[PDB]
């Protein structure tokens, strides 16, 4: 017979699955792998557009041992993106990733919780906020948990839109109930730069955050500023996967991971540490 | 073509199931993706059928079979063919077989309402019946207007209608109907604007009774207080005895008691106990009325039984 | 953010405020109290009571730092540094607390300046409180 | 939870001299004005770019009427209020969308705006109460 | 040179904005690395602008686009043209486009002073003209010395400069100038260190003024205490009426005015009442009084009108 699986999933072979001897590569016995960000039903954190539909499978609710919600983004069917200042939330500046991952606790779908298998962060996580998360087994993809994919081209070029989902704070302070989701604009990085150092130059940077704390910002992150209603992400959306739906392939990337989510609506732009930048070392890790 | 033969399979009759459209010569099912009440009545006009009780996607009906010829249709509710929404393109999908949307019909539909575990058979914990299986309702959005609507359909004297299942205890099964919102005149309690249904937020300890009556086993007096407009409010309706729980029970309803009794206004929602009286299950709820009223019944929306006073309190009166 | 409109709107509000800053934000830190007890429990050495001087004084205090950071609106982070880093990390005091004391700030004012709080003057204050809780809450982990 | 009868005696007394044709309207304006994003829900109402055009629009008025009409009905329903919000906090969650912080953000304009038409009348005890008020409103009409 | 044009961009006027050259046919910015008047002199000159009222360095006409042209400018101020000046380069610089220098030059500003809503021709509120519409100045860090160098500037008495409009409301329109800073001897009040112009979040009831006398026709007096020296004090400034604001009113103060009606020190914030007063709205705000001052008037920054003494009492006063 011929191995086809269920929606959701595309089958991960060579020569169709017509076999139990395969004319085409003998006994593989193909296993279908789960699909890029292709969302069900589509859309189309202090302001609105309320996660009705379920429009963003790819969002995770990561809950640290002390009960602060924060983000991650499933990018494939065990791992999933995070930020390492989300893993390091109530730990050590000197703690490993072996002791992390115990703390966590990790959400996908309405509320499946999802245990965590190992965390590794980013070797160079002072300059590039990320930290991958791997599940203990795949978790099962449907119509609520579902990858984004890992963008192929840089949509982070200035006034792209991409949606950033997220279980942070609200306009009440309060960690959202429901999950969020706010289309944001990419900024102009040297208007980014200048909001928050001085001068893009850096003997002329500053400390010139209109917030308390600075963001990380270099060559490995965009900007995106709020809203044309006032909304950015605050609190706890840090991790959400900056989301661009290429029209084009009627696809969702993970174009950028919200580092800088301390940027409620005092601070215009926050700051996403894009993927691209990341992919490779993502991607070796995936590998093991 | 226009020749696009329709076909519900899997739901009892010919008005109920599966929805199934026959093109290019072979059978294909439709997506539950944005399918509501307005796809479910375009469907049951589609087959002479009625209006639309309501829509399923759940593959209650059975497992599908065949190329799913829809999946993301835009339906305001008046069209002449399931064909004519913005169906996003012809075969075209991203469902599978467990997504496919089934439909039951007017026509197709057994529905039916009764009453059960009740002092009479005009009062107890309202029952509907939803394809075959007979389910609760829950008391959010339930009101007197509903309750009205009830007693008409079910059939017996219609005078005093009153929300809350009379001394019953929670039902089992499903909750098939919520929020009903009927205003009176309609034949029966499903023309009314209600939740989807089988959906609720709500459990079977709020489930939805009624009480029929044409005003002559209602009784309400005091007892505890040595005069007759003294005591706690003993109610007696349909030979239950019962007491009023004093959550929403202020002056304006004490006095409309005192005046129902003839003991001119209220004074206290006290008394000074005269004699013990027993504990009774059930109790009468008001929800508020404005405290002109001749008497305790004909103010709007009062609960007989279905909650527990056990947060609160019983309600108490001393007249004058 | 704060617009030059909203800065010149809040700097004339606290203006106007002004000499009853100190009483403002007491009555401000009693609704917050009374409306939300979950706040209580942050002052654990206070007597809570009505009119209470403790409470009184630090709502002296209170309106202080706003004062301080409607003259430094422009540089609020750098003004608020100290009281940033008390709550954030001493203290530990959750935002949405700070956004329950913001609004009991605006309740206040709007009970005792209702002639000039103005859906526009109520948008710039509630947009001026919203940075300062931010910038105070910012360094909680 | 259960209301105090001091605590209902206080929300009814100052329910009593709220002008409904009026300040259902300032909240709503309020509302939209303050948190901009709530703009998204009322773009059939016209102008809401200018705060001026917000308070002195006339659907914002009326649906604000429509809205006051609704906590009225929730006041003189407080111990029952998902009963009587089942129906709004079914359109609201389906129909359009609504975020349930939204309601918890109209409660809290709402208290601003008795406050600004009550003065020193608006004491703390009852905003307390009228803060037990729109939170039970704001969880009856959300989830 | 002699195929270098420069313009100023995005100022008002021709004579005001973002300083912009062009050089290998594209229009590039100027930083504000050392950049001070000398610069603008030198600018405004060059483009017959006149002398330069201001300049400044942030980007404040707009952040510029382009390559920018110069960083470190060595004027000294009579250079035939920017493009003169030993700088470090052409398009060498560790600028950003947040730094690009702006200048304001005089025949652009056409700055003039006047004194409006005032008691006397030399009383009122301080408005100030730049480019061609009035406006006025915030009282934000204005004080005595502010006030002396806009009366010499106005040419009448500088014996007396207090601070403060004297009865005028508030203005309209524009606010130019902010925390202007000056030392007491510039020759205006736009060669002193200022914010830049219309840069604040003034509003018109902070309006700026001044009281140019010359010591003279300034009188103080204590009425409705039945002697010459205990009653409240009244001070007649320019023939206004008026009373000063108990806001930081101590016995420092009090011994000051005792010692000017000389009546020894003060005893009593307060006296007893032997007759009323006249209702006067306009008031005398004292900043704070060291305690030896000869007369009130010498202490430091005494507005005279221009704010609100409503939850504050006039000054009351006891000598011996
Ligand atoms: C706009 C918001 C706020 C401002 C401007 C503010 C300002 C201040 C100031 C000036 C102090 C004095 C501490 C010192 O002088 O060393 C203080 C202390 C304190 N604050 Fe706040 N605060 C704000 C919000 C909050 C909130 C919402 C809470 C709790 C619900 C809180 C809890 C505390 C505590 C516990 C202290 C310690 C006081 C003591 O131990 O004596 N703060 N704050
Ligand atoms: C917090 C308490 C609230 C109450 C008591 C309330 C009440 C109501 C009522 C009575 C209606 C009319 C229902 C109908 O026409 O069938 C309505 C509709 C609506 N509500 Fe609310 N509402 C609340 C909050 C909100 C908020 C915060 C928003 C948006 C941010 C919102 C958005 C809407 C919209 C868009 C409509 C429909 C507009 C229309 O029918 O013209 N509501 N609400
Ligand atoms: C993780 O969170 C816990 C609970 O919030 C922190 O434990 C508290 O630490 C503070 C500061 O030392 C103590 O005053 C409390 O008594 C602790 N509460 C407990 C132990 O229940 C813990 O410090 C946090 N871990 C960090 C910050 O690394
Ligand atoms: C509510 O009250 C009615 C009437 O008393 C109960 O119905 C009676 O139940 C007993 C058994 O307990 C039978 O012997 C009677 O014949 C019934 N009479 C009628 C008229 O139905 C009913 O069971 C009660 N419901 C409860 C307790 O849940
Ligand atoms: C402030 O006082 C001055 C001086 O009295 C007022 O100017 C006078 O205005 C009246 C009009 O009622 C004229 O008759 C006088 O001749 C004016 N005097 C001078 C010297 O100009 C001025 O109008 C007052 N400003 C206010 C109250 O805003
Ligand atoms: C976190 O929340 C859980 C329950 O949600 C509780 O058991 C635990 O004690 C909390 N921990 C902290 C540090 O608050
Ligand atoms: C970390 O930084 C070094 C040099 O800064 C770079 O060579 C290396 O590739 C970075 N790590 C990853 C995973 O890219
Ligand atoms: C009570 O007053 C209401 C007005 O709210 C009126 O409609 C009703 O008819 C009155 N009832 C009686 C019995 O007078
Ligand atoms: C008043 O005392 C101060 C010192 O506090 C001194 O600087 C000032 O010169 C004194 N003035 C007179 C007139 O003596
Ligand atoms: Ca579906
Ligand atoms: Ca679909
Ligand atoms: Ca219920
Ligand atoms: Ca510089
Ligand atoms: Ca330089
Ligand atoms: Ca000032």
């Amino acid at each position: 017979v011929r191995y086809q699986c269920k929606n959701y999933y595309k089958l991960r072979t060579e020569g169709d699955g017509v076999y139990w001897i395969n004319k085409a590569v003998g006994d593989k016995l193909p296993e279908c792998e789960a699909v890029c960000g292709k969302p069900k039903n589509p859309a189309n954190i202090l302001g609105g557009h309320l996660d009705a539909k379920g429009s963003f499978p790819w969002q995770a609710k990561m809950v640290s041992h002390h009960n602060l919600t924060t983000g991650a983004t499933l990018i494939n069917e065990q791992w999933l993106l995070t930020t390492a200042k989300n893993l390091f939330l109530n730990h050590s500046e000197n703690a490993t990733a072996k002791d992390i991952a115990p703390t966590l606790t990790l959400y996908v779908g309405k509320k499946q919780l999802v245990e965590i298998e190992k965390v590794v962060l980013h070797p160079n996580y002072s300059q590039v906020d990320i930290g991958l998360i791997k599940l203990k087994q795949k978790v099962s993809v449907n119509e609520r948990v579902m990858p984004i994919c890992l963008p192929s081209k840089d949509y982070a070029e200035v006034g792209r839109v991409g949606y950033v989902s997220g279980w942070g704070r609200n306009a009440n302070f309060k960690f959202t109930d429901h999950l969020k989701y706010v289309m944001l604009p990419v900024a102009d990085q040297d208007q980014c730069i200048r909001h928050y150092e001085g001068s893009t130059v850096p003997e002329k940077k500053t400390p010139k955050s209109p917030v308390g704390v600075q963001p990380i910002l270099n060559e490995h992150t965009f900007c995106a500023g709020m809203s044309k209603y006032q909304e950015d992400t605050c609190y706890g959306d840090a991790g959400s996967a900056f989301a661009v739906h290429d029209l084009e392939e009627d696809t969702w990337y993970a174009t950028g991971i919200l580092s800088f989510d301390k940027s409620c609506a005092v601070a215009e732009y926050g700051v996403y540490v894009k993927v691209t930048s990341i992919q490779d070392w993502v991607q070796k890790t995936i590998a093991e | 073509g226009s020749n696009l033969e329709m076909r519900l399979t899997r739901g009892g009759n010919m008005c109920s199931g599966r929805i199934e459209i026959k093109f290019q010569g072979r059978w294909g099912t439709v997506c539950d993706d944005n399918f509501n009440i307005d796809h479910a009545s375009v469907i049951c006009r589609q087959l002479e059928c009625g209006s639309a009780v309501s829509f399923s996607g759940s593959s209650n009906f059975g497992e599908g079979s065949g190329p799913i010829w829809f999946d993301d249709l835009i339906c305001n509710g008046n069209e002449s063919a399931l064909w004519n929404c913005k169906h996003q393109g012809w075969g075209k999908h991203n469902c599978d077989h467990a997504e496919d949307a089934g439909v039951i019909c007017s026509k197709g539909a057994d529905l039916s309402l009764r009453l059960v575990d009740g002092v009479t058979e005009c009062s107890g914990r309202l029952e509907v019946r939803f394809q075959g299986e007979w389910g609760t309702i829950c008391d959010d959005g339930w009101d007197s207007y509903d309750a009205a609507v009830a007693c008409k359909q079910l059939g017996c004297p219609t005078a005093v209608t009153a929300i809350g299942r009379v001394n019953a205890s929670k039902g089992f099964g499903h909750i098939w109907l919520d929020s009903v919102s009927c205003q009176g005149h309609e034949p029966a309690i499903w023309q009314c604007k209600h939740h989807e249904w089988g959906k609720h937020y709500c459990n079977h300890n709020e489930d939805a009774g009624v009480t029929c009556s044409d005003g002559s086993d209602l009784e309400l007096r005091l007892r505890g207080g040595g005069s007759r407009c003294a005591g706690t409010v003993e109610v007696e309706i349909q030979r239950l005895l019962g007491k009023v729980c004093d959550r929403g029970w202020g002056l304006k309803e004490a006095d409309v008691v005192c005046r129902q009794l003839g003991c001119g206004s209220a004074l206290k929602t006290s008394y000074q106990v005269y004699s013990k009286i027993q504990a009774t299950n059930t109790w009468l709820f008001l929800s508020s009325c404005n405290g002109n009223e001749t008497s305790l019944w004909d103010c709007k929306n009062w609960q007989w039984g279905g909650l527990t006073c056990d947060h609160y309190e019983e309600a108490k009166i001393t007249c004058s | 953010v704060l617009s030059p409109a909203d800065k010149t709107n809040v700097k004339a509000a606290w203006g106007k405020v002004g000499a009853h800053a100190g009483e403002y934000g007491a009555e401000a830190l009693e609704r917050m109290f009374l409306s939300f007890p979950t706040t209580k429990t942050y002052f654990p050495h206070f007597d809570l009571s009505h009119g209470s001087a403790q409470v009184k004084g630090h709502g002296k205090k209170v309106a202080d730092a706003l004062t301080n950071a409607v003259a430094h609106v422009d540089d609020m982070p750098n003004a608020l540094s100290a009281l940033s880093d008390l709550h954030a990390h001493k203290l530990r005091v959750d935002p949405v607390n700070f956004k329950l004391l913001s609004h009991c700030l605006l309740v206040t004012l709007a009970a005792h300046l209702p002639a000039e709080f103005t859906p526009a003057v109520h948008a710039s204050l509630d947009k001026f409180l919203a940075s300062v809780s931010t910038v105070l809450t910012s360094k909680y982990r | 939870v259960h209301l105090t009868p001091e605590e209902k005696s206080a929300v009814t007394a100052l329910w009593g001299k709220v002008n409904v044709d009026e300040v259902g309207g300032e909240a709503l304006g309020r509302l939209l004005v303050v948190y901009p994003w709530t703009q998204r829900f009322f773009e059939s109402f016209g102008d809401l770019s200018t705060p001026d055009a917000v308070m002195g629009n006339p659907k914002v008025k009326a649906h604000g009427k429509k809205v006051l009409g609704a906590f009225s009905d929730g006041l003189a329903h407080l111990d029952n209020l998902k009963g009587t919000f089942a129906t709004l906090s079914e359109l609201h969650c389906d129909k359009l969308h609504v975020d349930p912080e939204n309601f918890r953000l109209l409660g809290n304009v709402l208290v601003c705006v008795l406050a600004h038409h009550f003065g020193k009348e608006f004491t703390p005890p009852v905003q307390a109460a009228y803060q037990k008020v729109v939170a039970g409103v704001a969880n009856a009409l959300a989830h």
